[PDB]
């Protein structure tokens, strides 16, 4: 298909957006993830967090006021009792706690953040639109959507937390599975703006202002 | 906004060394390219003095010693940005010195602005 040519060529056009690139990047160049995330690349199994509460406490009087987990249930495989012992007790004082609950494990985390010591009151629904509506293989039921537990402790009564302020419905498309909506965010800001947020078990595609994320894809 | 050195800090407090700068802001070079392929400007180093003494072509020989890890064959591709030239096929298999990397740059990144052929910063063939 006389392609000596072709090959060649395509080899040193590739070459040349490397060229490109590796120079904006050094142009101050501005990648997607804003200015205030704090990213921290770890494994859950062996972060220290009494470093992630040493800080936090000094460098804002505060704890977290919001809490955001997808962890990932073996069914990379981390094993059920491991996520189960990670400190959320000392993580959080006063605030919520969002934890996206798969069907397979959804009783599971209704156990997992009760142990913690909260107290479940609601449910995030996050249908899937087609752009509407989502074809999923269950056992019994075709699932179209995806939960985020919402557990509470503390006094949630000071103006921290606006009231009456979020739904329950989501209707975002199925963005990079897996990957979540980006309306959670801005629910948390409706129900707590201007605040000290974590987001453990995330990715470069979940960091945010503000946001605390913890997860080995960083 | 407080916000900035809330978030300033605890990057310093407890990020990984590379995806935090030493100022403390956000360094997005290591955030814009995928998983852990950001080449540390310690690595950087690396490969300038592994270079001088093993020497272009020496890759075989290259890997073994300064990039813990498999290098991408790219130590090859690396260099050029060193020496400013698209094409090494001149300078390949020549033991070059850790000083002398910036001299062929500038004749070069001046030729290639008289020779009009000036692209990304790099002399290109
Ligand atoms: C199901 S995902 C959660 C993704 C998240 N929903 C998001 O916003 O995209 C699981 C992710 O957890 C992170 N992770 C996996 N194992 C981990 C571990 N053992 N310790 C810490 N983080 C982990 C990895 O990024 C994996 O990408």
């Amino acid at each position: 298909q006389g392609l000596l040519q072709d090959i060649e060529k395509r080899i040193l056009h590739y070459k040349q957006l490397f060229f490109k690139e590796q120079n904006e990047i050094a142009n101050g160049k501005r990648s997607m993830v804003p200015d205030n995330s704090i990213p921290i690349c770890s494994d859950v199994t062996k972060l220290n967090f009494q470093a992630l509460i040493d800080a936090q406490m000094r460098h804002a009087g505060k704890m977290f006021d919001v809490i955001m987990m997808d962890p990932p249930w073996q069914l990379d495989s981390l094993s059920d009792e491991k996520i189960q012992n990670m400190p959320i007790q000392s993580l959080q004082q006063d605030g919520f706690i969002f934890v996206w609950a798969i069907n397979a494990k959804y009783r599971v985390t209704i156990k997992m953040i009760e142990n913690w010591g909260y107290k479940l009151v609601d449910e995030i629904t996050w249908v899937k639109k087609t752009v509407k509506i989502a074809k999923g293989h269950g056992f019994y039921l075709q699932h179209a959507k995806e939960s985020c537990l919402i557990g509470v402790k503390g006094d949630v009564d000071n103006g921290r937390f606006k009231k009456n302020i979020a739904s329950d419905v989501i209707f975002s498309e199925r963005r990079g599975q897996s990957q979540k909506p980006e309306e959670i965010y801005q629910y948390i800001n409706q129900l707590c703006p201007n605040g000290n947020y974590l987001e453990i078990f995330a990715r470069r595609n979940n960091l945010h202002d503000n946001w605390v994320s913890i997860g080995n894809e960083l | 906004i407080s916000r900035e050195e809330y978030a300033k800090k605890m990057r310093l407090a407890l990020s990984d060394n590379h995806i935090c700068k030493p100022d403390g802001t956000v360094n997005h070079q290591y955030f814009l390219v995928k998983k852990g392929q950001y080449w540390g400007e310690e690595k950087i180093q690396y490969l300038i003095e592994q270079l001088e003494k093993i020497g272009v072509g020496n890759w075989k020989q290259m890997q073994k010693g300064l990039l813990e890890q498999t290098s991408e064959i790219e130590l090859e591709l690396r260099t050029c940005l060193l020496f400013k030239t698209t094409d090494i096929q001149p300078y390949m298999d020549k033991k070059f010195t850790k000083i002398e990397i910036e001299q062929i740059a500038q004749q070069n990144i001046e030729k290639a602005q008289q020779l009009s052929k000036l692209k990304y910063g790099v002399f290109v063939v």
